[PDB]
């Protein structure tokens, strides 16, 4: 049976992994003391207990889930949290001391500690599902942790399971604002592993959420809950046909192999519809014909880049909820009859419709109204690589100087790497230069 | 101090200036002692009682307690023979109290039967 | 986990250290006797960073007193918090320095150094893991300034990974009280320099300027300079001892804050200022934090940033708030101010978030920053320390110690080494 | 009411 | 069973044993009276160990108290628990030595030595299966210098099996109060080498010198460091008396430490020493006393082991504690401070677990260890004899006794090879 | 019907004693009076009275261990004379309990074991449990096993000792002791079971997550180890193994008979909670060098000969699904000469849980008799060790005293030497 392990790490890894269980609790209907003797039934899926959940004897559906931090307090309060009892304690990994925002601390010195320990935890997690879909791996680029430790799992995680998929939802550091200083040599220095042993990248800058919160849903003042409970939205509904039955099912390789064209060509940019409050929710009428239209605006997107300067190569559709195929069919005619969407030259059939029954839960307290239907949008473009060219531009003013680089060096990793990675993104960025170019 | 695994009996002398009302509490050494030669207990400053209610809407992080925040101040009035009284927390029995403070307190401050009490055990 | 040892070196670091020692039995809630009395699980969660368990349910202080003259022993015992520290790590000599550098370094700081070091090693291996040591000094003393120099030095060679830091206290021209104030700070800077990972420069009189004009008090005594101090000596461990939206610890900024090693030289501040009489009319939030902040009067030192040119800024708030809003105003005072950052690092603002309010409090703020206006100080202290000795002026008492001359001509050449370095990276 | 003289 | 005969010689041994006497009486609850008041069993359960059993509920200390002068028979009589020991056990002559060691052991020792040798085998017979015997003396007396060495003399000859324990009070070069001092001293150390199972070398001067720093005592009166010898005392024999995790007696110890017949002196440490002050600020944990133990302050000797190798290390834990915290301790100990160990000795270290605390205490430990640096205590004697002895000076009165020139000639000799070999032994490859 | 006797001696013998008759009664459901409130017949007699008579001798040369027994809880589950004493212990040193004070008690000793045999019909064998630092462990068990095996030739006698650690050590002169013992249990063995402190100091901390152990928690665990083999035994199974089977499935020759020995699922009551146990799960536990409780790494070896006890809710089909995941990995070797080195046996009723212990109420267990040449290293370890030890000739003083002849020192040196050789001579490969 079909199965996903989540490999969340770091803060935001973690933090995004509370919004995410909670969710994945509450669709499925699991107490927070990991159990089901309820009287209230919620569903019938009884094969749905599996893939997320590990159905056991005694009734606990212990998660399938691995939360590791080389600080121990942000782990600490999930040890203290609600669903304290739902987690395996081994399940949660901490670490003494962590990288301090530096990818060299955490890639050469303190992860290697703690690399066997967490290899070894995955391994009995594999152990015990049967067939293994591929890997969910939660992080971000600013931390240490999120962008050095990971680096070497992946690549570690490659050579132990060459065909596995990985896949990638990770924090971009959004192009104006910043929460650290240092973070330029860190992105800069993970974007090696991401390239040669990643399948697929959900980067999103905290900045797009900030903007899509206040605009739509109204919360003037947004929190860090509220940007990850709109991420747990997104991956349910990518694991949503996965977990329950629909017209067209779409498993995890499926929208792998219909959204790579090139095997360095794996950024797509991830859009939700639709999102607002549940005052303004009822006052409209939501259709198919609407939501698939604020699919394409720009102010939804969660990249701060604008599709129309780039180019689309593929789109993957994602329904879910009463929908009716030809409400999307006429959805899509409609969409290619426009001269300001604009497609590649050797794609002219350039979508993949995934349709599924169950709307989407809501959780209680949170920003979304409970609505009837919903979609997900993960569209590959030529139009992010913008956002690389801002990235070299700021490491660029300040490897010139030579600034922050005694902390890497002092480390233990050599200067010509530095120079090394930045040359790769200047030969990635060419890439998509080329797909750009229409024969 | 007995409840706690470190027992003492150390002694303490108590003295109230009239200068401005200041209190400090030196300790009375033994021959062996056991413990380092230190000089007082508590410095020569105002303890407040009870403070201002606005206690609650006060920074204490950054400013300290001032006369704007108390209301009142520890006089000669917790200060009586035969009765205990706390500060920060010690329970400070008053043993007794000198000649020349039971003269003061009878013939200036008004109460004029301030007994002694022993405070001693019977071995 | 992650523990602190905090050296305490002099008049200066004595009383200061006492005070903060007292600013944090308040936050997590021990009486002058030993025992806990809060009320919040997280308030006794981490108390080992600071504290050390004993029987009885007693918490001691990892602290190492240390001051060269008895006398200074005797407050520090009879103040409130002062039956809480450990009489053996009290450590002190029988004579003083007389304000002498060249003593205390040298003469009689090699009969204490052992016993110094005795301790310091009993509380390095108490704890598991070790983040660092934090020294309490005052560089125009004779003890801090002096041995205080001679124990950094010391501990680099044992401990060379742990962070280093230091909230030294650095003298003011228009208000000084010692003659020989410039030979000491000039021979003690050399010694921050190469062996300090940072260094938190705070100037009495920007303390008492500020206790004039921000907070309204009208007979300022060294206590609230002391409590002041303490403040912002908890505005930076208050991320490392409580959960967070957006963890932080001492090596976070550390990284995030040294460009290169030469620079580790900081403007330490405290948002939430105000007089007792406007507390009801201010109404605190995280816009009112920020003009507060990045003004040159709420700034602890004696050095105006607006001639100087800002390389990193830090922002470690403390309290529940919304970043978005601290987002903004952090993105905000960046591009209006677009003269005062460099250009050849973007984004130089850091920032980090800590639930726990502070106690007696909703909100609170500190800010610690690398600026250009800080070779302003010294410059200051080589218009006065070469006229001083440019006449071999009270030299026959640092050199009646043994010491050669070269060493005040390379103290004062690494200076204008330093700042000749720093004012190439202004321009 | 009664806690003694204590030693 | 196992039983202990407590030997008492000298005003050195008559005091130290009084000392202990009143230590174990609290131990084991009986009054100055002799009844046992004590409210745990185990209290009387070993009890024959060392006391003998009277009729109306009664214990008698199995001493053996000798002194030359009747003075200090009045003296440990008249103290606190005087009248628990037997009228007939003491054993004392009319006329003292005078810090003569040829006078105790040759002219005055020969005519009481059967009056000691007469109630020692009583008491000897008295106990079905006795481990040993055991003594304290000073080698600074003419009592214990100098009847006591006849007397291990004789008793190895009647006795060869049985445990030699003595925990003798050797000199200190900085504070001395005879003149004669190391005359008696080098006569002393040639008759230990020969005949001892193990001694103890126990110092006044480092005993002052824990009580002045460690415990901080203004006035420190002969009770206190009477105290702290008693205290190491008790922490030898605890594990034999009370039940334990991991047994230990006399002979599992004495197996463990001595390599050689020659190497039986030894240097013995007591951890749970703190000031009042101190009591305040302390976490009452292992580590804690494993720091304690191995310093070089808190050891009672007077040579300072960082100069010298340890050979062999013994630690008897008296109290209930884990094992495994106490085996990992020993093992970072020997594997920090690795320069201070033989290299053809592993695991120089012994262990032994007593589950009972000492009375009025939680935790203690007690350590015995043999080390170089007790080859720096015997040189020093050597320093200030041959100085002595080649003017002749204070000759007459060992002279006037009868005895000829040699016996201090190889008496040195003995101990010159004695500290040559252990030099060579502490080298070894 | 098959029966087997308690030969414990020395301070480990008692204590372990202790720990694994309190599982036995709590397993068997036996008051502590001696009292059912017949499957027990095998260790246990019984009379008219009903009371069972632990078929178990103690001995030792210190009264004071044993004394502890006589005031026990179980003061009034074991036989006073069963409770054999010395007056003087042999301190350490083999010879002491070799030739001084061990010959005193042998009479005595041998007649016990003579009257507890004699009510048994079928002798199945001895467990003998001792040290190999202690003198009395050592000494006196050599010398008992010397006496035990001429007096019965056949009946099959089980080893289960302490090694010396290869870091920490309670004494000094255990080598010595460790040296001389490895003659007896070469001549005079059937089958060992050496097992170091810190290796079950190791598996606590990190799977009970007791950071602070005691030996009551290691003797809980070689309760249940001993509970284990013979619980096949004690109870029903589909695939009854005695002692004999094992014995003969694991030794190829005469004088290689040190097993290692390996037990799971060893799990707190939380730990339980949250986890499945299943039997492929429990097997592949047996295998992590981590889990062993020798500090040897069987990857530098080559497994010979492996003993399989599966106990619990177990099925034959996931039995055959683990071994056959088990013979496919390249990072477990095998000798070349043993293609088929397993032995299976089943039993059904689950291992019991002690109040106060620490191991989980678990519905399934596994016990490992994994013998290799691994173990070799570890007695390399020993002769270093005793080859720096026996260069300056210390402690060698106290041996001559007892009367034993410093001769038999470096022959004991050489035998454990040829005992090596002769392990590397079986990891050598038949390349023809
Ligand atoms: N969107 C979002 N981003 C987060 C969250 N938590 C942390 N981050 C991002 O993570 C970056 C810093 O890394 P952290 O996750 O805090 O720490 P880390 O991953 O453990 O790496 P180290 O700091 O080196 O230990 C910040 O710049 C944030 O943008 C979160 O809950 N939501
Ligand atoms: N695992 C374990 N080892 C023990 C136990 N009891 C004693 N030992 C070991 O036995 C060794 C010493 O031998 P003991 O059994 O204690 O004493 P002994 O065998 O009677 O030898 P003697 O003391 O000379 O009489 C110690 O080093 C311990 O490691 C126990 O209960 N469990
Ligand atoms: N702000 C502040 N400054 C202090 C305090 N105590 C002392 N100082 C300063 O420290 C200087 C004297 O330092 P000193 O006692 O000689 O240092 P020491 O020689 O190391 O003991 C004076 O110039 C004071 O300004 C205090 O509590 N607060
Ligand atoms: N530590 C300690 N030393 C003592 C005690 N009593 C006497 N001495 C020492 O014993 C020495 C005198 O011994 P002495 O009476 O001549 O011994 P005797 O001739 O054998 O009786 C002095 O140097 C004292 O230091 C005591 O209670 N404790
Ligand atoms: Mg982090
Ligand atoms: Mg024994």
């Amino acid at each position: 049976m079909r199965e996903c392990i989540s490999i969340h790490v770091g803060q935001a890894g973690v933090q995004i992994g509370n919004a995410c269980w909670e969710l994945y609790c509450l669709e499925h209907g699991i107490q927070p003391d990991g159990q089901m003797p309820s009287d209230k039934t919620i569903g019938g899926g009884d094969d749905s207990f599996n893939t997320f959940f590990s159905e056991t004897g005694a009734g606990k559906h212990v998660p399938r889930a691995v939360f590791v931090d080389l600080e121990p307090t942000v782990v600490d309060e999930v040890r203290t949290g609600t669903y304290r009892q739902l987690f395996h304690p081994e399940q949660l990994i901490t670490g003494k001391e962590d990288a301090a925002n530096n990818y060299a601390r955490g890639h050469y010195t303190i992860g290697k500690e703690i690399v066997d320990l967490v290899l070894d935890r995955i391994r009995k997690l594999a152990d015990l599902c049967t067939g293994l879909q591929g890997f969910l791996i939660f992080h971000s680029f600013g931390g240490g942790t999120g962008s050095g430790f990971a680096s070497l799992l992946m690549e570690r995680l490659s050579v132990d399971y060459g065909k596995k998929s990985k896949l990638e939802f990770a924090i971009y550091p959004a192009p104006q604002v910043s929460t650290a200083v240092v973070e330029p040599y860190n992105s800069i220095l993970t974007t090696h592993t991401t390239l040669e042993h990643s399948d697929c990248a959900f980067m999103v800058d905290n900045e797009a959420i900030y903007d899509i919160c206040r605009r739509n849903l109204d919360i003037e003042r947004p929190t860090y809950t509220n940007l990850n409970r709109l991420i747990g939205q997104i991956v349910s509904s990518i694991t949503a046909s996965l977990r329950f039955d629909g017209a067209l099912n779409v498993d995890l390789t499926e929208f792998q192999t219909n959204l790579v064209p090139y095997p360095r060509i794996h950024f797509p940019l991830a859009t939700y519809a639709p999102v607002i409050s549940a005052e303004k929710a009822y006052h409209e009428q939501l259709s198919v014909a609407e939501i698939t239209n604020a699919c394409f605006e720009p102010a939804n997107q969660m990249v701060k880049c604008d599709p129309r300067h780039g180019k689309y190569m593929a789109c993957c559709m994602l329904y879910r909820g009463d929908v009716v195929p030809k409400d999307v069919n006429a959805a899509i005619a409609t969409i290619k009859t426009k001269r300001t969407i604009q497609f590649v030259d050797w794609c002219p059939t350039g979508f993949k419709v995934g349709i599924n029954y169950q709307p989407p839960t809501v959780v209680p307290g949170g920003d979304l109204a409970k609505v009837q239907r919903a979609v997900c949008m993960l569209s590959n473009t030529t139009a992010i690589a913008e956002a690389w060219a801002r990235l070299d531009h700021k490491f660029d003013l300040m490897y010139a100087k030579r600034a922050f680089v005694h902390w890497y060096v002092g480390e233990g990793m050599e200067e010509g790497e530095f120079s090394e990675a930045r040359e790769d993104l200047a030969a990635l960025e060419k890439d998509y230069e080329e797909v750009g170019v229409d024969s | 101090d007995t409840d706690s695994l470190f027992g003492e009996c150390r002694h303490y002398i108590i003295h109230y200036y009239l200068m401005d009302d200041t209190v400090e509490i030196r300790e009375v050494h033994e021959r062996n002692n056991g413990r380092d030669p230190f000089p007082l207990l508590m410095n020569r400053q105002r303890m407040p009682k009870v403070l201002v209610e606005n206690a609650k809407n006060f920074p204490k992080c950054v400013l300290e307690i001032s006369d704007q925040e108390v209301l009142e101040w520890y006089t000669a009035k917790d200060f009586i023979v035969g009765k205990p009284l706390t500060i920060l927390g010690r329970t400070f029995f008053i043993y007794d109290c000198d000649p020349f403070t039971r003269q003061f307190y009878k013939d200036k401050f008004g109460m004029p039967d301030l007994p002694p009490v022993d405070v001693t055990k019977k071995e | 986990m992650r523990e602190i040892v905090h050296l305490q070196a002099g008049q200066c670091g004595n009383q200061i250290g006492a005070k903060f020692w007292e600013v944090i039995s308040d936050e997590h809630g021990i009486d002058p006797t030993g025992t806990y009395h809060g009320d919040s699980d997280l308030q006794l969660e981490r108390i080992n960073v600071y504290y050390n368990e004993a029987t009885g349910g007693k918490y001691v202080p990892r602290a190492v007193l240390v001051d060269l003259e008895p006398g200074t022993m005797d407050s520090v015992r009879s103040g409130p918090f002062g039956q809480i520290f450990r009489p053996d790590n009290f450590v002190f000599g029988q004579s003083g320095a007389g304000n002498n550098w060249a003593k205390g370094h040298y003469t009689e700081g090699a009969e204490l150094v052992d016993s110094v070091l005795d301790v310091v090693r009993k509380e390095a291996e108490s704890c598991d893991c070790l983040q660092g040591f934090q020294l309490t000094h005052s560089l125009g003393g004779g003890t801090g300034s002096g041995m205080g120099t001679l124990l950094i030095s010391k501990i680099r060679e044992e401990y060379p990974d742990r962070i280093m830091n230091t909230f030294s206290v650095v003298p003011s021209p228009k208000v000084s009280d010692t003659v020989v104030e410039p030979y000491n700070a000039t021979l003690s800077v050399h010694q921050l320099v190469e062996n300090t990972d940072e260094t938190y420069c705070i100037d009495n009189e920007a303390l008492y300027d500020i206790c004039f004009r921000t907070l309204k008090l009208t007979t300022p005594t060294y206590g609230d300079l002391n409590h002041l101090v303490s403040a912002t000596m908890s505005g930076v461990t208050t991320c490392l001892r409580f959960p967070g939206q957006l963890n932080a610890d001492l090596r976070k900024l550390a990284v995030n804050m040294v460009p290169f090693p030469r620079l580790h030289f900081f403007m330490p501040g405290f948002a939430p200022l105000t007089s007792r009489g406007s507390q009801q009319y201010r109404a605190l939030t995280v816009p009112e934090l920020t003009q507060q902040m990045f003004d040159a009067k709420n700034m602890m030192a004696a050095c105006d940033p607006r001639h100087g040119r800002y390389l990193t800024v830090a922002a470690v708030f403390r309290g529940r708030m919304s970043m978005k809003e601290v987002d903004e105003q952090m993105l905000n005072v960046q591009n209006k101010n677009s003269s005062y950052f460099v250009e050849w690092i973007p984004n130089n603002v850091k920032t980090a978030v800590c639930d726990i309010p502070p106690r007696g409090l909703k909100m609170s703020a500190t800010f610690i920053g690398n600026s250009t206006a800080i070779q302003e100080l010294f410059k200051r202290i080589s218009e006065q320390f070469t006229a001083m000795f440019r006449r071999k002026a009270f030299l026959h008492w640092y050199t009646g110690e043994g010491m050669d001359e070269m060493e005040f001509t390379e103290a004062e050449s690494n200076m204008n080494d330093l700042v000749s370095e720093y004012q190439q990276y202004q321009d | 009411q009664t806690y003694d003289v204590r030693a």
